[PDB]
């Protein structure tokens, strides 16, 4: 069964890249800005150095994640003024200069369905939130550079110097890279352009319907926020003491008798903060695994064309266009999917005069009477010359061979 | 160059430089964007600049530079084929294993005392 | 890891609430029913510290295991073969790698083909000869300004457009951007005489 017509089908794919670079200070959290609590917490030891080191390691690794996924381009390329990319309408993914930040149409449909007082409580209790090193401007510009390199320069802009190449020729390259010879694209360029523009339109639609599409980024921001939000509500815990705030223990009891209450409260609050830090380390290691997956998906799908099956979206992958997001990155995989099958009567080889005849590239098919040697992934039938076919031994050894006359392309030329 | 997060430094001249992280007291703002070694926040990156003209010890807080802007000349019938190559060895380091440490409770938790060993046996199967 | 161990020792010098920090100077002062509470303080504290250390070690070991799996696959693909994965085995078309040991690690020496010198050309997606389109089976059609050549994609080695470098497909009024030329048939001088 050889396909006879295909369909290009953009499929989004969301990946988290980094969480919020939080940071927690002991003396402001464990102690309500009291001094006696500071004496006791200094008596416990070097837990605070350890906590700050762990959270700064998280922060540094988040920085390295965001700077390893996107910053895989030494130079910031730019799309040319003209936009005659063989007929493919890229105005949805290429940057939009209307905004101050050079975002795009599809990047904007993303920055609205995440949305990332309470922050004042966290700020007062010492639970700050550092700002990311790469702002959305620089991330959007990295993604625009990746777009302008994938579109104009093909995929050589990843290997070495970026070499320009017409977009139609580049898609011909990619087709020839997934089996379908490029004559297919050079014949169906307009149809492919239509399918491609319509597919991008459909994905822009699917993004303007529900935020459950971004079900992943809405959990790197919703799990960390809930972790911080449950770290505050541990300040409202007695932990055994006769209160829960360190101004209403030193306003009641005396140093040798309030020290035991504060020891209870401080070991409790330190246990809670350690639980938070451990959860953050585990979640950051998970996000680091996801950021490594996104890094390799960017280094393979975008900057080239992956032969890995079902890696860059289901179907033979053609190209991808990374797009930023709130604490993440979404891809727009362009996947060749063979649409319409049509049965045929194959044959593993062909006897001509006792010599077997195998197709060097393709399969032998038959429209019922004749024979044809088509490529495997698209029904484009040709006659069986001696170029489409190479000989090997006799033809009584191979199982399933059939009989036919391989049209020799020299008979009319040797005749006269 | 002290950096005060989320403080507009109305509370602790010409040395401040209001960045979206915080105003960076002690660094000369510099429009001249370079590749940055120290990360500060929200696109600002401080670095050490020894200048034999003025202030041979100074700290500059420029906006982070992404790289050389390029303008590849795409055209619907113009391709660019390399004519010569270069083989370029590039090292790449990867950790494979850490030190196989090992910790013993009774020697750590207890200073080789016996009463401590009784108590640590009373706690349970943590060891 | 060395700093983790080094901060595990300095937790032995912590009062943790007790009136000392060493268990010889609590049993040399207090008595069993009264020293047991001090030692309970010290032991729950030291056990908490040791558990924090062990958890940090487990997390860091899981990270190093991820890195060791990455190194295992980089060895099974770059070294023992040649990866078509782009920018996996160093930037550029990867040729070969040579692993080298290191202290608690491994370094690779990726040998990467990098195309140095570009040179613009006037391409063409196909070629009309007598109405039949002519596409290059392997390469691209380029032109030094007047002639035409079919070079490989990654290196400028120009050849003339015979009927081997090219395979025909349909007419040539359907393809967009085709140009005109005479595909030199390699049999004309051989069929002439």
């Amino acid at each position: 069964a050889i396909p006879t017509n295909f369909t290009i089908s953009v499929t989004t794919e969301i990946l988290p890249v980094s969480m919020t670079k939080t940071s927690v200070d002991c003396t402001m959290y464990i102690c309500g800005d009291s001094t006696e609590c500071s004496n006791l917490l200094l008596q416990y030891g070097s837990f605070c150095t350890q906590l700050n080191r762990a959270l700064t390691g998280i922060a540094v690794e988040q920085d390295k994640n965001t700077q390893e996924v996107f910053a895989q381009v030494k130079q910031i390329y730019k799309t040319p003024p003209i936009k005659d990319f063989g007929g493919f309408n890229f105005s949805q993914i290429l940057p939009d200069p209307s905004k101050p930040s050079k975002r795009s149409f599809i990047e904007d449909l993303l920055f609205n369905k995440v949305t990332l007082d309470l922050i004042c409580a966290q700020k007062f209790n010492g639970l700050t939130v550092l700002p990311p090193l790469l702002t959305d401007e620089m991330i959007a510009q990295y993604t625009s550079a990746l777009l302008a390199g994938t579109i104009t320069s093909g995929w050589t802009f990843g290997a070495g110097a970026a070499l320009q190449i017409p977009f139609a020729m580049q898609m011909a390259y990619r087709f020839n890279g997934i089996g379908v010879t490029q004559n297919v694209l050079y014949e169906n360029q307009k149809l492919i352009a239509n399918q491609f523009n319509s597919a991008i339109g459909k994905i822009q639609d699917s993004l303007s319907s529900t935020a459950s599409a971004l079900g992943k980024l809405q959990d790197v921001v919703n799990q960390n926020a809930q972790a911080l939000n449950t770290l505050v509500k541990q300040l409202s815990s007695n932990f055994g003491a006769i209160s829960s705030v360190l101004n209403d223990i030193l306003s009641r009891l005396d140093p040798p008798e309030a020290e035991v209450q504060i020891d209870r409260l401080i070991t409790g609050r330190l246990q809670s903060l350690q639980t938070y830090v451990t959860q953050q380390l585990i979640r950051a290691a998970e996000i680091r695994a996801s950021a490594n997956l996104a890094a390799t998906k960017m280094s393979e799908c975008v900057l080239g064309q992956s032969k890995r099956v079902d890696f860059c979206g289901k179907g033979y992958h053609l190209m991808s266009f990374p797009q930023s997001a709130p604490h993440g990155v979404v891809f727009l995989h362009v996947t060749y999917v063979p649409a319409q099958e049509k049965n045929f009567t194959t044959a593993p080889a062909i006897c001509h005069d006792g010599k077997a005849h195998f197709p060097r590239e393709g399969v032998f098919v038959s429209n019922g009477t004749h024979w044809f040697v088509t490529q495997r992934n698209f029904y484009e039938p040709q006659i069986i010359t001696t170029d489409n076919t190479f000989v090997s031994g006799n033809c009584d050894v191979v199982i399933g061979i059939v009989n036919n006359t391989v049209y020799d392309p020299l008979q009319p030329e040797l005749d006269s | 160059a002290v950096l005060y997060q989320d403080v507009n430094c109305t509370e602790v001249g010409s040395n401040v430089f209001q960045t979206r992280a915080g105003c960076l007291i002690g660094a000369e703002h510099v429009n001249n964007s370079y590749e940055c070694d120290i990360p500060i926040g929200a696109g600002i990156c401080a670095s050490y600049q020894t200048q034999t003209s003025v202030a041979s010890q100074s700290i500059i807080a420029y906006t982070m530079s992404l790289g050389a802007e390029n303008s590849v000349a795409y055209s619907n019938n113009s391709i660019a084929i390399p004519t010569n190559f270069t083989i370029s060895v590039t090292t790449e380091i990867l950790p494979v294993s850490m030190t196989k440490t090992s910790v013993d409770c009774t020697m750590y938790i207890c200073g080789d005392s016996t009463e401590c060993s009784n108590l640590l046996l009373q706690y349970g199967s943590f060891c």
